[PDB]
């Protein structure tokens, strides 16, 4: 990846996560839990299907026969025709390989990017009440029961609520 | 306490290529190159003429196998390997140019040219064109001298295209097996066919001589053609060895022509054809046949180009 | 307290396409596909020859409408629909190959070939080529038998190209209305024109016969041509029905030829031309005419491809 | 965007900002004020006009006529010519669409990126004396009169100046 | 760059660094020292040689002669041939220029990105015991002898070790 | 204390182009466009035939300079500027189509066609084809009337291709300097050569007349050719001015033909050739010759396209 996530400082996917591309996995005190993030998941899904709609493209140009597989056309015009068709086959084969390699590079990178965006959104959401452990997890230095984790997930965590408690639990 | 961000994976990813790596594993992928053929001519909704044993140029001249095709009408014209343009042996000059005209013609509509004749016969026949007995090309006339060895009086005939699109005109030259036989058919002397219009200029003499027997015949008929523009006249000055047009052809509209050896199928629809069938596909590329005609994915050399439709698959270790 | 980072927006953004979305709104954009024509031939600074009623091949043979063009000199040659290559009816063999030679010739320069004649006439004329009275092709000679019905003595003439570039050579064959008339012009017998050089080999016989009247004429003149390499000789063995060259042509340099029905304009400059005018543009693409010639944007099928020149427009809600 | 800014955690443009692409908007105690950043603005402007100079490109290849719209060339060579011209039209139409879609994707992304760079520069400039509110604004936990804001803008803010005051105002 | 590093908030290369593309340069108390990072260096090297292996590509299509430089073919077929060859030369010249410009843009950007990734890895590695000076350096607010710097380099620095000392040295 | 991250630089970077900037300096770069020629024909490991003074079409007819080439076998055929297809002056119809057939033929293998003759001579010779004395084309026969001025009895000959690939057949027409000389060689009358098969139809008459002296000759030989399909027969009805085939050619396999003026070199290997040598390269593009043949980098107009292989070079200030 270009953004250092989907094979970077996370470097592990979750085969368990079967209802989204991206998810929160937390463990507090009531045990561990795992959920999807439909927002980011939908952003990557929509960008990629945008690519798909673009390339599954139907040309409207009709081409007709210019030679004949039952009665060979004259040799000189047939060699010009064959040389032309082969030159255009070269062009389109190059175009198709390059198109797919470029597109794949950018697909992987925008998936990576959506991960980095989500992570950064939660980091900014948690303000001074958490630390970056370096593997994709926020060490949260205050009690965060299931409800509090769901407030992180659904984008309603209020850092002011635990700011004093958490800062005190971080420093001394 | 803790909360972790992550992404999904699978035990079963698909390798793809990128600009920097070959064989990166991604969660999901999809094919851009059509490999799958349908071994039929998908003709659903299209006026289709399967020429079978009638060769495409025979629709203009009318050998017996083309009798049910002399005025066909089509959006999709299909040529078959078993087709023949001739009954009495011969061929057309600039035949393939004419095949391409007729493939996109939408069919032909015939019109009497109104040639009338004088001191000659008009009923030349042969056993190579059998309709019951010996016959000829339905659209043409085998003109002779009135009786064995007699003079062919140097005639002229004209036809004016009084229609608003160009007239396909076709005539023939009969190359007898010998100048003896050419004399029995048309009399002696170097015989000369002159043909002119407002943009056309050409001339023809017969070439008697012994040839490979074809259809049991050592003689040959040259066929030639031109396009009369609207309101123009075509003029035939001739003195023998002349296979004259009885009707002219007009083009009906537009169509597409293919060559194939697979069956018509009216249960499927397709715009991309080749000799082995129909490429139904929405993919941008195909690796089935570089000579596919119609509206087609582009032909490419590679059999497969997987397009990533998911993120990089990094499996649970 | 506070300090905020931000970017700009507008109430009026332009939609563009990307790899992932169709119709993303961006702050500013700009067109890559030229739609705008100039309906004139922009010839500012170019030596321009507008052939008008003179057809391009007539500059070599010299029908009256080409009298002011027999030695033209140009960077830009313009052909007009009203042009005609002929006065007495006829046409050239490989005419379009010759048109392409003359379009890029930079013009032609004529040189006497120095054919001198013996027991024949040389002043054949017609009312189809009027210069005051009846005349002919300025660069050619209509050679006859010396008096009605007399023999044409089988002559030979040679011309050596003593110049350092190739010589355009043109001759004609006269197809009389009949072998009676061919006899009155050149005497009886099958008449044969032979033409050879160090790389050329061909032969021609006349084809008398009745044709469509064109310019009030039922006869026709075939015109043929070849390129004499420097220091090579061309040889004409002939016995009648021969329209002989009086002068040969040499090419001046290089040019471009277009076909158009719009007026010359010396107030604008342009390198990209089509029948309807001049594509002045710096854009990489154009959707005006796929047969545009010169130095042009590439022709594309789409009428518009907007290139983003600003950031994504996210409007103030 | 690929960098999560120009339609990401900012997600609003300023129609007011009419003298640059990117700007600072602050409110301290003397009221609110808005200014442009000519450095980033010029970087995006220069990259984009670089694209423009590249594509507004004049080919030097002359092509001549090979057929004839007054006197149709012979049918077989004319069909080969038409089939060739149409194949090249297909190629160039694909090239032009792909070129513009790729370029637009990258233009939007480099604009987005210039935003992210500017934001990060100010974050690093403010050191320990500020917090990330999560919408593009730095909550500055010390007095920052107009002069101090201009020191942020023109890249002369000295974090050591307010470091004690601000840290004390952040913790307790 | 797209990621604001290799000509961004670093904006200086080290001509001294002659054994890797990316490196740590530190000064503690035993003087200053400079080392390479083989991990990032190898990632950029491998991606770029991946590009190279792709483009140093050998086509397997044979083309034959269709005209003749000793005996010119006939003029009309020769003009069609020349017009076709020139059209394909136009196509391939455009393809090659675009391919190289695109690829160069992305090479520079993935180099830039590898820098940003490495920097971020060390930032996350140092946790609360360091600050971002804004020019590529981590001001480390505790003693970090040569061994400690090597623990940063070789990815074994334990932030818990100096966390109390460093935090105390940062606040008051 | 402190620890800093950084990247490398050099005093000597290479400028490249990107989508947004022209002349960005990067640490390292590499060339994508091959400029370097090898001025030899790299033939290591390839069966190579250097035709030298034998012209490629002469391998079928057999002028003296082609005597060591009448049955050549090759993977790489090299044509030379000094080559000539003829000894007695003449040329082939559709010569370049035939050159392209023979370039990829892998060579030719000859077979007696078994024509036997009656009341004619068969040993026509000339001083333009010297093998010691005056001779002719090794694969052909100059057929005459049995003695000066006598009749040529209108003969027919047939050859059946009893092989599983098509037979190259070649014949000639002798154009005498005059109808006097044509009469001394073949008797009087318009002489007619007819040639037919199952897909072929054509005819030929001689064209006596005076031409440019070439090789000390004013006469010319037309050469014509056709491809007999397996199990088909070719038929020659003729009465004079006929240069008859003695042997037919069959194609051996496949090859490539080039034109060059540089020497063969068996020390280097190459698949991309042009008149000036061998393009050995792995680069995707070349700027040496747009008419390069074989397996080649694509020809591009630019002389250089530097591909960045390092990061942006930002030098130590
Ligand atoms: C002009 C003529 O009558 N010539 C005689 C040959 O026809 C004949 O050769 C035999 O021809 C047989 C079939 O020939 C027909 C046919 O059915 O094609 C009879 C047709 O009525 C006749 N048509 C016309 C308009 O004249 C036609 C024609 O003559 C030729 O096709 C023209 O070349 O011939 C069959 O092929 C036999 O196998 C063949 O021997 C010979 C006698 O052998 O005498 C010729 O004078
Ligand atoms: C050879 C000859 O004289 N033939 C007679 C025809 O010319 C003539 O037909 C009439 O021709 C009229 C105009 O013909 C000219 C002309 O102006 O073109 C007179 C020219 O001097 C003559 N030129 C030469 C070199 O011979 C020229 C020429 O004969 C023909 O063009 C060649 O085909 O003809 C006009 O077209 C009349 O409408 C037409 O009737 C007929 C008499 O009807 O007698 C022919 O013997
Ligand atoms: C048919 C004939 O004999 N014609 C006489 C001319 O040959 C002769 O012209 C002279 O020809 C000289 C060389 O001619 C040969 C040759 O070596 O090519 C002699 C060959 O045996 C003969 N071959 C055959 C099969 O007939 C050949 C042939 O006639 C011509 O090439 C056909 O066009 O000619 C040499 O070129 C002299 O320079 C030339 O004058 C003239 C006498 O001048 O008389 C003709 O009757
Ligand atoms: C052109 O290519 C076809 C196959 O694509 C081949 O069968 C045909 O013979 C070729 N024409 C030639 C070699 O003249
Ligand atoms: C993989 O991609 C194709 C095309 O987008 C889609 O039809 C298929 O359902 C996808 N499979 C999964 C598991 O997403
Ligand atoms: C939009 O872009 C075009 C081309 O770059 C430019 O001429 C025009 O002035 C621009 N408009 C604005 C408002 O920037
Ligand atoms: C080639 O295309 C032109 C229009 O581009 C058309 O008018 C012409 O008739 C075509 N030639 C054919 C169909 O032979
Ligand atoms: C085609 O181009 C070659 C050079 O590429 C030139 O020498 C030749 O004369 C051209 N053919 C023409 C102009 O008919
Ligand atoms: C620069 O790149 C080329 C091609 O990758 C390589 O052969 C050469 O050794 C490189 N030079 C350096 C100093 O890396």
């Amino acid at each position: 990846g270009l953004f250092g996530a989907i094979a970077g400082f996370i470097e592990n996917g979750w085969e368990g996560l079967i209802d989204g591309w991206y998810g929160f996995r937390h463990q507090n005190a009531q045990g561990e839990g795992t959920a999807a993030d439909y927002k980011s998941t939908q952003s990557a899904i929509d960008q990629i299907t945008g690519k798909l709609n673009r390339l599954i493209e139907k040309t409207n140009q009709q081409f007709e026969l210019i030679d004949n597989e039952f009665n060979e056309v004259e040799k000189q015009i047939g060699n010009v025709i064959n040389w032309t068709r082969d030159s255009i086959t070269e062009v389109w084969s190059y175009n198709a390989e390059l198109l797919v390699a470029m597109e794949n590079q950018h697909t992987i990178d925008l998936a990576d990017s959506e991960m980095d965006k989500l992570y950064e959104r939660v980091k900014r959401q948690l303000r001074e009440n958490a630390e970056e452990d370096g593997t994709g997890c926020f060490e949260i230095f205050h009690k965060c029961d299931d409800d509090c984790m769901a407030s992180i997930r659904n984008n309603t965590y209020d850092h002011s609520k635990y700011r004093e408690e958490a800062m005190q639990n971080r420093i001394q | 306490d803790k909360i972790c961000l992550g992404h999904h994976a699978v035990s079963n990813g698909t390798k793809v290529n990128t600009l920097t790596e070959r064989g990166v594993e991604v969660v999901n992928a999809t094919e851009t190159v059509e490999r799958t053929n349908i071994p039929r001519i998908c003709s659903k909704g299209k006026r289709t003429v399967d020429l079978g044993q009638c060769g495409l140029l025979g629709t203009i001249t009318g050998p017996p196998q083309c009798d049910q095709f002399l005025e066909f009408s089509a959006d999709l014209i299909i040529e078959r390997r078993e087709g023949s343009d001739v009954c009495y042996p011969g061929k057309f000059v600039n035949e393939e140019a004419l095949r391409q005209i007729l493939r996109e013609s939408g069919g032909i509509d015939k019109e009497a040219m109104g040639f009338t004749y004088s001191g000659i016969r008009t009923n030349g026949a042969t056993s190579s064109c059998r309709r019951s007995g010996s016959s000829f090309y339905a659209e043409m006339k085998w003109l002779l001298s009135n009786t064995d060895n007699a003079a062919f009086p140097q005639m002229t005939k004209s036809y004016k295209n009084t229609r608003k699109s160009p007239a396909l005109i076709v005539w023939g030259i009969h190359h007898s097996v010998s100048t003896a036989e050419q004399t029995k058919l048309y009399g002696s002397g170097n015989k000369l066919v002159t043909v002119g219009s407002s943009n056309y200029q050409q001339s023809f003499v017969p070439s008697p001589g012994a040839r490979t027997q074809v259809n049991g015949q050592s003689g040959r008929i040259d066929f030639h053609w031109l396009m009369l523009n609207p309101n123009d006249t075509v003029t035939f000055s001739f003195n023998g060895a002349f296979i004259a047009p009885d009707r002219a052809s007009f083009l009906r509209g537009k169509s597409m022509g293919i060559q194939s050896g697979v069956q018509v199928d009216a249960n499927c629809e397709g715009d991309c054809y080749h000799s082995g069938g129909t490429i139904i596909s929405n993919l941008p590329f195909q690796n089935i046949d570089s000579r596919a005609v119609g509206k087609c994915p582009r032909y490419v050399k590679q059999r497969s180009l997987l397009l990533a439709t998911g993120m990089k698959n990094v499996p649970e270790i």
